[PDB]
């Protein structure tokens, strides 16, 4: 044929079979140690994960939500993500006592529910009601965006004391309890809106620490909802929310560290 | 073109003095006029040579950057600038990608460009040293009077004037001599002064005497002859232009290299396209449908391997220059490896050059003298009071004498001012009597008669330095017959006695055997005159008779040679059980010859030609199988009217074959011929009569002392010590180099697999890319380069002088066997050990190997800063990143873990390493500046920038050691099998 | 610890480039010594 007869094509292809055979047999034991020394409950490394990301529902093309108040099919983008977020924190969702728990409606302190455990079963995660998120189809202008923080388990979110001096100095500072998310853009062209649990521009520290997806399904963890009502009109405002707390850090590079990059436009 | 001056030339030294002025209108006493030469000048054109025209080094070094792996790095390096430029126009990147990427490629190519430039050499200058032959004037009669001239604005006719020690200036007709004798080592190789005559004495106008050649020179006498060539129609001229204008020809090892470039290329190609049509039938955009391709070529192209080969070349031409043999081009360093047939030259090359004393005959006994440099054989008598005799007429009956300030030079390697017999005479008395000059102080020559044309003797008359004689002694040399008829008696073991017809038939019989050794005999004898006879003042005339010439004593005979080098018969048998054919190609005549070959073991004991069957049988040559001689002899004069079919039956048919009388362009016919038949050809020469034949060698080695300028030119190999021993060690280095490659050039190619795997996983998994292209450049131009070189360095597996040349057309430097080993087998195993890695550092950052599979989407979205991961946890987008950069990390480091053994492996083809050891240092420094480097690249700060590479956890460098292990013990399992049965089956199949 | 558990979302990858770069280093020393075992 090309290189030899067809009694070599055979035994050169009985080789590679038995070889071939036994290397995927030899790869997937090795895999199957390596999950042997792993955790169902946590992974083994959490240190890149550390400093929790903030991510928003509104899915920006480019850390962007440029739209036009008089076009509909002009913001029916973003309504379809801000939709499948909060889709999720319906009512019918969160029925009976199992899996869910009625907590304090004012921010609380962190809950425990034992270890990492199988020992008990589904730990039972605390309700949030998309209706504590007030005022928010969308705002068709001026956007009321949701933000998130990004869940790590058996983080608990450490809110920052009054010792010192704060950006927005101790006005509400629920100190003991909530994590606070403060958006900024000089360029105060705007008007800054929150919305939350208990009425704060937190996260309400009862919601913590999460117990990861196997011993923790259905949970839902907190939003704060942010409605930017600015006076002004077609222009690129680049707004930054900001959330503060001890176990809480951002980095030049990655710019979603415990922050968002926005850059609103409602260009009618 | 060239075809032309590959013929024996046609010449007028038939014609007479007369006839030849009619057909060059001239003057044979006034020569040419002022005004006809100049004429003549503008019609034939100058007295010069012009070199051919050459390759200019610009096209020379861009000929390489369009070899296979530059094309596609450059179809790499423009994809990539396609893929920015699609970029810049659509969203705007800020990143560097791509358009650093795509200088890096080009700077890749350009690189490895100079490398193949450096390798692909050609140093010629042949035309330029046969212009420095050609002297700065001449001296020419014109208008009846002597003037001299630029040697240019000589011209066919006109009359020309040369004495000892000037350059024939040009092609001449002898119409007047006086003592002339000329070198004509030019075209003979031989330096013995040939005679120059107006008188026509050969048909041959190579042998006449009444031709002188440009390129030779007057030795002595005076001459003068007319022009009948000039410039490119001399004699040598042609040779010449035929010398510089042969075609320089593709090297085995360049050919070798271009055909793996085929293959390799040729799966990068299939695999880039195979895959790049399979992307878009899963409904990858072009805009990735090319950034997947780039990764291709990178990965499939191996970036690093020809500059490897060209540094392992240059490492092996190291070696070889520290035993005196310089390489002018680096691809010679492997070609005298594959050589299946030597021409060699004789003298100079075979041979010492120099007439030596081999035998003596005294005592009615045949003595043998030591004819080597370095004397490394024994004497052969010193208490013999005959040779004291001998001795004694060698050194006084001598007028030849050591130049001065030579006592620091060996004796035998000392410039004698004399013919070379009377040279030979006197090193050899020097050597074992001491000081020569001192035997010439004690006995006061007193009278001579210098060795004469018509005498065929030499005599001198001397003051006996015993001071109980003091009387005159009379010593004689010539030719042995003449010698014997001039004696009575033979001084035998001291005392004399009558010469009887025994002692005489005995004298014959030795007479007949040192000139069948084709050496040139001589007779010695001498003659104490009575003291009452002729007193302390008696007066002998020289020019007449004055005192006997008859019944002399008989003292004896002494035979001499060009010998050969001490070290050649022992490096012919070498070469000859490495089954390399061994022929001789020589100027020489044919006695000489022939005697020379069986001397070194060309012709081997019992093997005969026709000639010689013929003369034993007492047969007509007709009546003789020609089947029935393996060794032949043939002359150059027979040779010229043989067709070059003949001649390839001539090649075919015999085992032991010796070329004689040959011409220049006769040596370039016989390297054509076993060419012609498929074979690698070395030359070995030292002369410019070899320049042709060393051009169009395979390879051409030339000698450095003795060697001519223009042969040294001419060669590809220079033995700076005439070092004969060299070739053997060449051949030896040469084969193996090319082994050391094919163990280099698989663990190059073996690391190849684990690059291209991970991009094809990527499409047909959509998991998150594994490995980078970048990171493959770390690869294949850092970590492998060192360990890739070091192979260079390993000794041979077994005795490879034992095994026969290399069949260029069915073995190959690389085969299927190789890419099997390489890309099936190992390569594949270390695919596997990089996967590992990846699935582990992922697993253990929450990334488990069941929900990787379809994330790429998600994973590569820039706008999703929080992908899920199996623990339920968040990621955005550049802390997801930093894993699948540390995945790119320790992939990488898996590749040189698993080269580790790969190294170990690729160390031997057929033996084992608990067999072949590990005394490789330049292997074991591979190995820790392997991981140096890795650990560097990884752990120092700012790379993760400027490479991407990130910190590794130590538990990170084990991952793949299990990987490593069973390339280890596979590789030593399989070889145990080849070893265990070299009947084929492990063998034929994996036996690179 | 608890709610004090901040040790496990951090690593010291300073000490281990510390550590990574003597190592390093002085594989590239050991490889000196042996290819200068003759030059
Ligand atoms: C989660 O809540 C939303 C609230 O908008 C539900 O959307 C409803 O969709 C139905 C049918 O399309 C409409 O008739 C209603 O007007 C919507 N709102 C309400 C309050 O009922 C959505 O269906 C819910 N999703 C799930 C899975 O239950
Ligand atoms: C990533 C995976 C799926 C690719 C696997 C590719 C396999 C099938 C390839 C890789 C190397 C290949 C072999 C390389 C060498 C030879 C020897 C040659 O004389 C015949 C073909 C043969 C035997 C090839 C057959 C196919 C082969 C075994
Ligand atoms: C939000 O909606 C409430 C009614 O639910 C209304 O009273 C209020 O004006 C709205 N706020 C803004 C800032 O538009
Ligand atoms: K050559
Ligand atoms: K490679
Ligand atoms: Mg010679
Ligand atoms: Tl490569």
């Amino acid at each position: 044929f090309l290189g030899r007869t067809g009694s070599s094509w055979f035994k050169i292809f009985l080789f590679y079979l038995i070889f071939y055979g036994c290397l995927a047999g030899i790869f997937i034991g090795t895999i199957q140690v390596l999950l042997l020394t792993l955790s169902d409950f946590e992974p083994k490394y959490q240190d890149r994960v550390a400093p929790p990301g903030l991510s928003h529902a509104p899915y920006a093309i480019k850390t962007e939500i440029s739209f036009s108040i008089s076009n509909p099919k002009s913001y029916e983008s973003f309504v379809k993500s801000m939709h499948k977020l909060m889709d999720l924190y319906n009512e019918s969702s969160q029925a009976g006592n199992s899996p869910f728990e009625d907590c304090s409606d004012t921010p609380a302190d962190y809950i425990k529910r034992g270890d990492l455990d199988d020992s008990q079963g589904q730990k039972k995660a605390c309700r949030f009601s998309r209706m504590w998120l007030k005022n928010c189809g969308y705002a068709e202008g001026k956007p009321c965006v949701v933000a998130k923080l990004n869940r790590i388990i058996g983080f608990y979110p450490k809110p920052l004391k009054n010792t010192t001096d704060l950006p927005e100095e101790l006005q509400a500072n629920y100190n003991q309890y909530v994590l606070p998310l403060r958006c900024a853009a000089r360029e105060k062209i705007g008007s800054i809106e929150y919305f939350g649990l208990g009425g704060y521009a937190g996260f309400p520290l009862q919601y913590y620490p999460y117990y990861g997806k196997r011993l923790q399904k259905k949970y839902l963890q907190p939003l704060l909802a942010i409605q930017f009502t600015n006076l002004t009109q077609n222009m690129e405002l680049r707004i930054e929310c900001k959330v503060y707390g001890e176990n809480i850090d951002y980095s030049e590079k990655d710019r979603f560290r415990g922050r968002f990059e926005v850059k609103i436009e409602v260009k009618s | 073109l060239d075809e032309l001056k590959k013929e024996v030339s046609m010449d007028d030294h038939k014609l007479s003095l007369d006839e030849l002025h009619n057909k060059y209108g001239t003057d044979l006493t006034r020569g040419l006029t002022n005004a006809r030469a100049k004429e003549i000048l503008a019609r034939d054109g100058p007295n010069s040579l012009t070199p051919p025209p050459t390759t200019p080094e610009w096209i020379k070094f861009c000929r390489q950057l369009f070899g296979g792996f530059s094309i596609l790095l450059w179809i790499g390096a423009i994809l990539c600038f396609l893929a920015y430029g699609i970029q810049a126009a659509t969203e705007d990147e800020p990143a560097n990608d791509n358009l650093y990427l795509g200088v890096v490629l080009s700077t890749v190519v350009i690189v490895t460009g100079c490398f193949s430039y450096y390798q692909e050499a050609k140093s010629s200058r042949i035309m330029d040293s046969f212009k420095n032959m050609v002297p700065q004037q001449a001296l020419v009669i014109r208008d009846g009077e002597k003037s001299t001239i630029n040697a240019e604005f000589v011209v066919a006719g006109d009359l020309v004037e040369v004495k000892g020690g000037d350059r024939i200036p040009a092609d001449l007709r002898i119409i007047s001599a006086h003592g002339c004798k000329v070198d004509n080592s030019s075209l003979t190789g031989e330096s013995e002064p040939q005679t120059r005559s107006p008188e026509f004495s050969s048909e041959n106008p190579l042998e006449t005497r009444n031709i002188a050649f440009f390129s030779t020179n007057c030795v002595e006498g005076t001459a003068r002859g007319v022009v009948v060539y000039t410039g490119d129609r001399t004699v040598m001229g042609r040779i010449a232009t035929l010398a510089s204008g042969l075609e320089v020809g593709r090297t085995p090892i360049a050919i070798e290299i271009e055909h793996f470039i085929h293959i390799i290329t040729g799966v990068a190609v299939f695999l880039g396209v195979s895959f790049f049509i399979l992307s878009l039938i899963l409904g990858y955009s072009w805009l990735e449908a090319v950034i997947f391709l780039i990764g291709i070529i990178v990965a499939n192209v191996p970036e690093g391997l020809l500059a490897t080969v060209t540094v392992c070349l240059t490492l092996t031409a190291k070696r070889m220059a520290r035993k005196n043999c310089l390489v002018k081009n680096l691809e010679a360093v492997e070609t005298l490896g594959s050589t299946s047939t030597i021409c060699s030259d004789k003298t100079g090359t075979l041979t010492q050059n120099r007439m030596t004393v081999a035998h003596m005959w005294f005592d009615n006994q045949i003595h043998e003298a030591d004819t080597t440099e370095n004397q490394s054989g024994a004497a052969f008598d010193k208490t013999s009071a005959t040779w004291s005799a001998l001795s004694r007429i060698a050194a006084l009956c001598n007028r030849a004498v050591f130049q001065a300030g030579q006592d620091n030079v060996p004796i035998l390697k000392r410039s004698v001012a004399g013919d070379a017999s009377e040279s030979a005479l006197l090193k050899c008395i020097e050597l074992c009597c001491g000081s020569v000059q001192g035997m010439r102080d004690r006995n006061p020559k007193i009278v001579e008669i210098p060795f004469n044309s018509t005498n065929k003797y030499q005599l001198s008359i001397h003051e006996n330095e015993k001071s109980s004689e003091s009387r005159y002694l009379l010593v004689m040399k010539g030719a042995p017959e003449r010698i014997l008829d001039r004696c009575s008696t033979i001084l035998l073991n001291g005392a004399e006695e009558p010469l009887k017809e025994d002692m005489k038939e005995a004298f014959q019989n030795a007479y007949l055997e040192l000139g069948g050794l084709g050496e040139r005999v001589l007779g010695f004898c001498h003659f104490a005159l009575p003291e009452d006879k002729y007193n302390e003042g008696y007066p002998f005339d020289a020019d007449e008779p004055n005192f006997p010439t008859t019944d002399l004593c008989f003292v004896g005979l002494m035979a001499m040679i060009d010998p050969p080098r001490a070290a050649v018969p022992d490096a012919v048998g070498k070469c000859r059980s490495a089954g390399i054919k061994v022929i001789m190609v020589t100027g020489d005549h044919p006695i000489t010859a022939k005697a020379i070959a069986k001397g070194v073991g060309i012709i081997s004991e019992g093997n005969e030609t026709i000639e010689d069957i013929a003369a034993r049988l007492n047969i007509p040559i007709g009546q003789v199988n020609p089947r029935d001689a393996k060794a032949c002899v043939v002359h150059g004069s027979d040779l010229k009217d043989l067709s070059t079919e003949v001649l390839d039956d001539i090649l075919h048919y015999h085992t032991e074959i010796v070329f004689a009388r040959t011409s220049p362009q006769q040596k370039l016919i016989i390297v054509e011929g076993c060419q012609r038949q498929g074979a690698i050809v070395a030359v070995t020469g030292d002369g410019v009569n070899d320049s042709p034949a060393l051009k169009k060698a395979d390879i051409g080695v030339a000698m450095g002392i003795s060697g001519s300028d223009v042969s040294k030119q001419a060669a590809d190999m220079i033995l700076l010590d005439d070092n004969f021993a060299s070739i053997v060690t060449g051949v030896e280095e040469g084969r193996l180099i090319f082994d050391n490659l094919k163990k280099s050039i698989a663990y190059t190619l073996t690391s190849n697999i684990p690059e291209i795997t991970p991009f094809l996983v990527f499409i047909i998994g959509n998991v998150p890319l594994p490995l980078g292209t970048v990171t493959i450049l770390c690869i294949d131009l850092g970590t492998d380069m060192v360990p890739a070189i070091s192979l260079a360095y390993e000794q041979a597996e077994s005795d490879i002088m034992k095994r026969q040349p290399r069949n260029p057309k069915t073995d190959k430097l690389v085969n299927e066997r190789l890419i099997s080993m390489a890309y099936g087998q190992i390569g594949m195993i270390q695919a596997l050990g990089g996967f590992f890695s990846y699935f582990v550092i992922l697993a253990e950052n929450g990334f488990l190997p069941m929900d990787l599979i379809g994330k790429r989407v998600r994973w590569d979205d820039r706008w999703i800063s929080d992908v899920e991961d199996s623990f339920g946890q968040q990621w955005t987008y550049e802390q997801r990143k930093i894993v699948e950069f540390t995945c790119h990390t320790s992939f990488f480091i898996s590749i040189v873990v698993v080269q580790w053994a790969d190294l170990i492996i690729c160390k031997t083809r057929r033996n084992s390493i608990f067999q072949q050891g590990m005394k490789n240092k330049i292997l074991i420094f591979g190995l820790f500046e392997e991981t140096a480097l890795a650990a560097f690249l990884s752990y120092c700060p700012g790379t993760d920038v400027a490479l991407r590479m990130y910190p590794l956890k130590p538990s990170w460098w084990f991952c793949a050691f299990p990987y490593s292990l069973i390339i280890f013990l596979y590789d030593e399992m399989r070889r145990f099998i080849i070893r265990r049965s070299p009947g084929g089956w492990v063998e034929q199949e994996t036996y690179y | 610890e608890g709610p004090d558990n901040d040790e496990r979302f951090t690593y010291d990858y300073y000490r281990l480039r510390v550590v990574g770069l003597i190592v390093a280093a002085v594989l590239c020393v050991i490889g000196i010594i042996i290819l200068l075992a003759g030059k």
